[PDB]
């Protein structure tokens, strides 16, 4: 069994994208299918299924209306039309299989008379089994572009004692930073950035000197973000 | 809304235990899945029918149930099983509940263990003037690597505005991890102190601020 998603991309809040998810080295006209999305780095999280006749649709209350799964067995594809997106829909898209292999059981024997054809009564209906998974696509949504990050000082707490400077709201990566225009790299610790909700970058940068000399020793968070041409020079005080 | 316990870890050898939990109605009258995600890679179904293993997965994983929850279990653990362990319920068909569990990390580390020190910063006098507020707890020099943080306001927890970086390691081969909770001006007068628990290995640290 093999499955490959593809459509993903780049898109604004509120624009939409169609995602596909290429079926192989099975029968897929037989078994249901499923839409699993992953927010990195969080929980897995159900989209959408879908019957091996399409007649039985399911969907998530927070896609209730924005998103809707489709196949297309003669192609052998599975898509899911993905419109009016939100940044919290951001995630990597998995395409999985239903295990159960489905068959029906009573048919209506009322109308048309093929007329094709006749829908089922008592199907199997999905087992709700992920049992063959595919790598993903990503999606993402993000409402920001090209922005500064907007410096601010920090705390003398007690290593003993221990200063930083806070960069925030900045995007895209890469932002470096330093300290005393690179004369003090010792006891310094910069953290990962974020990923905030509103997809725009924050990272924050701990100094661990002594006590004795904040009265006397200045200390300067030197920030730069290259993307926006930013550089700034942050003098922490007590 | 299944739940699960936020990290597990085990040296190698002993038997470790995962357990689900929630109503009778998405428990007890329907079936248990179990599937494993390794670090970079998608996921796999462990275990589905409650009990029942697929091909390719030993006999150490055996699965549970019982009135309102559900427990996976692992015999002898290797470096390989080091993955993340969700579970799953479909049945019956469903309603506006969840489908999946919130998730549980299994670290295969035999390696000793090193206590987070955290660090908690107040917001600052400029960003105030500016309109927003910033809650700056780091996390540093921990092992094996696997926290939980929690935010709090006067006893009360808070749940919007949270936002946590994965951990990730350091120099000295010890992990490390920022969580930032960003808030109104107007939030951060309205209560005495804010604190922040860092959950990492059963033991948790609590730092607190106060304007």
């Amino acid at each position: 069994v093999q499955l490959v998603e593809s459509g993903g991309g780049v898109v604004q809040p509120g624009k939409s994208l169609r995602l596909s998810c290429a079926a192989s080295q099975f029968s897929f006209n037989r078994y249901g299918m499923h839409w699993v999305r992953q927010a990195p780095g969080k929980g897995l999280e159900w989209v959408a299924a879908i019957s091996y006749d399409g007649t039985d649709k399911y969907h998530a209350d927070k896609v209730w209306g924005r998103f809707t799964i489709s196949r297309d067995n003669s192609k052998n594809t599975l898509y899911l039309q993905m419109n009016s997106l939100r940044a919290e829909d951001t995630a990597l898209y998995y395409c999985a299989k239903d295990l159960r292999e489905d068959e029906c059981e009573e048919w209506w024997s009322d109308y048309y008379d093929f007329g094709k054809q006749l829908p089922c009564r008592k199907s199997r209906g999905v087992a709700g089994i992920f049992d063959k998974w595919g790598q993903g696509t990503m999606v993402i949504v993000s409402s920001a572009s090209t922005k500064g990050p907007s410096v601010f000082p920090l705390a003398p707490s007690s290593g003993t004692a221990a200063l930083g400077c806070l960069v925030k709201d900045y995007f895209p990566e890469p932002v470096t930073v330093s300290w005393n225009s690179g004369a003090l790299t010792s006891g310094v610790h910069t953290f990962p950035a974020v990923l905030q909700s509103s997809g725009l970058y924050s990272l924050s940068s701990v100094v661990t000197v002594p006590s004795s000399s904040l009265g006397t020793q200045t200390y300067i968070c030197n920030v730069n973000h290259k993307p926006s041409n930013t550089k700034v020079d942050k003098r922490v005080e007590p | 809304v299944l739940t699960q316990p936020p990290s597990v870890s085990a040296a190698p050898g002993q038997k470790v235990t995962i357990s689900c939990s929630g109503s009778s109605s998405n428990i007890g009258n329907n079936f248990v899945s179990w599937y494993q995600q390794r670090p970079g890679t998608a996921p796999s179904l462990l275990i589905y029918e409650t009990n029942k293993r697929p091909s390719g997965i030993p006999d150490r994983f055996s699965g549970s149930k019982s009135a309102t929850s559900a427990t996976l279990a692992i015999t002898g653990l290797q470096t390989g099983d080091e993955a993340d362990y969700y579970c799953a319920t479909w049945a019956a068909s469903l309603t506006s509940a969840r489908v999946f569990g919130t998730g549980t990390k299994v670290i295969v580390s035999g390696q000793p263990k090193a206590n987070p020190t955290v660090t908690l910063f107040p917001p600052s006098s400029e960003e105030l003037q500016a309109n927003k507020a910033t809650l700056v707890c780091l996390i540093s020099d921990f092992y094996p690597g696997a926290v939980t943080v929690a935010w709090k306001a006067d006893s009360s927890p808070v749940k919007a505005g949270v936002e946590t970086t994965t951990p990730s390691k350091q120099s000295n081969n010890k992990y490390a991890a920022s969580s930032y909770l960003s808030l109104t001006p107007e939030q951060w007068k309205s209560h005495r102190s804010y604190s922040c628990q860092v959950t990492h290995e059963g033991s948790t640290v609590e730092k607190t601020v106060a304007p």
